[PDB]
């Protein structure tokens, strides 16, 4: 199974893995049970070249996880300004909410974050 | 007598809901090997002799108009009812593909005074789905 | 002379109130899994009741989450089984 192994080298950060996987067809909207895709782990763990490239193959922007959350949620956490900007530009849903009434949005101004409360 | 009776000309009939394909604006997500399962009830329940009919992605408003027409049924002969839904959830909620549907209006449908040929009768709702979004994570044992 | 209403349902939850249901994503759910797997070797054998214990125990012994985001891995799960039953229950008359 290649959606295993392409969410795995996704999670390690291993680019060149990422490519070799998706070249043999592995599917960009692989999940897990919890409905974690390889765009879900390249956001929170800050992976820009990832990133970039899943969504270039045509990996679900607004796919959300089992607590709701879209890897623009994820993005807005850990604070990466960059993975942010790209996936607003492949239509990220700024007003999405994860079951916990929270959007991307409403996560900057919990922790604080000045740079990302102007760009959303 | 402490036992249902059981030996009714038949046995009764057996409902599943699965709902495997969701609509985009309800962010739900699909829900994959819920057909292993769909197929793995039918042969279970029908192996029990049961009347087994299975649905695929209905809506919230053909949840209920399925549930209110089998409600409406003769059931005189037969022992019992099974219900199963395969879907997402929260509490006390079971979703169509289309948005939420109080689990409380399927089953009223088959009160004792609502549905006079299944009283007596054991009615039983299989209930697979999330009560909310919390996790446990367990404790060490042998 | 009358009975309750609500009387005679069950309600086999697949997990306990307020929590996360489990799917795998090739094999189908924890609780459906377990669910078949108890009624074909006890149908004939036991009193619905404690089938569903079977279930509860297998569910809650023999199955853990995986999942390459921490927030969800080796997460466990409970059925909850709800009884308005008045009589026992055998598949075998």
């Amino acid at each position: 199974d290649l959606g295993k192994k392409l969410l795995e080298a996704t999670r390690a950060g291993q680019d060149d893995e990422v490519r070799i996987l998706m070249a043999n067809g592995a599917d960009v909207n692989a999940m897990d049970d919890a409905g974690v895709t390889p765009l879900h782990l390249a956001a929170k763990r800050g992976h820009l070249e990832i990133v970039e490239v899943l969504l270039k193959h045509g990996a679900d922007v607004n796919a959300s996880d089992s607590w709701g959350r879209t890897p623009l949620h994820l993005a807005a956490t850990v604070g990466h300004l960059e993975i942010v900007e790209v996936l607003l530009e492949y239509g990220a849903d700024v007003n999405a909410q994860d079951k916990f009434g929270k959007t991307a949005f409403d996560i900057s101004i919990d922790n604080g974050n000045e740079d990302l409360a102007e760009i959303l | 007598d402490n036992s249902y009776k059981m030996d009714y000309p038949e046995m009764g009939l057996c409902i599943i809901i699965n709902n495997k394909n969701f609509h985009k604006s309800t962010g739900m997500t699909s829900r994959s090997g819920t057909d292993v399962d769909a197929a793995n009830l039918r042969e279970t329940f029908r192996n029990l002799k049961y009347e087994v009919r299975n649905k695929n992605d209905l809506t919230r408003e053909e949840i209920v108009e399925l549930m209110r027409d089998v409600s409406k049924e003769d059931h005189s002969k037969r022992s019992s009812f099974v219900c199963v839904l395969l879907s997402h959830g929260e509490e006390g909620i079971i979703f169509g593909t289309n948005g939420p549907v109080d689990l409380k209006k399927i089953t009223n449908f088959f009160r004792g005074d609502r549905c006079r040929s299944l009283t007596g009768k054991p009615k039983l709702f299989i209930i697979q789905a999330c009560r909310g979004t919390e996790l446990d994570c367990g404790i060490e044992t042998d | 002379h009358k009975i309750p209403v609500e009387a005679d349902f069950l309600y086999a939850y697949s997990t306990a109130p307020g929590y996360y249901s489990w799917r795998n994503s090739k094999d189908g759910s924890w609780f459906i899994q377990s669910l078949c797997a108890m009624l074909k070797q006890y149908a004939d054998k036991l009193e619905f009741m404690h089938i569903l214990t079977r279930v509860n125990r297998k569910v809650a012994t023999e199955f853990e989450s995986f999942s390459f985001d921490a927030t969800f891995h080796a997460k466990k799960q409970i059925p909850c089984i709800v009884s308005m039953l008045t009589k026992e229950l055998y598949f075998y008359h």
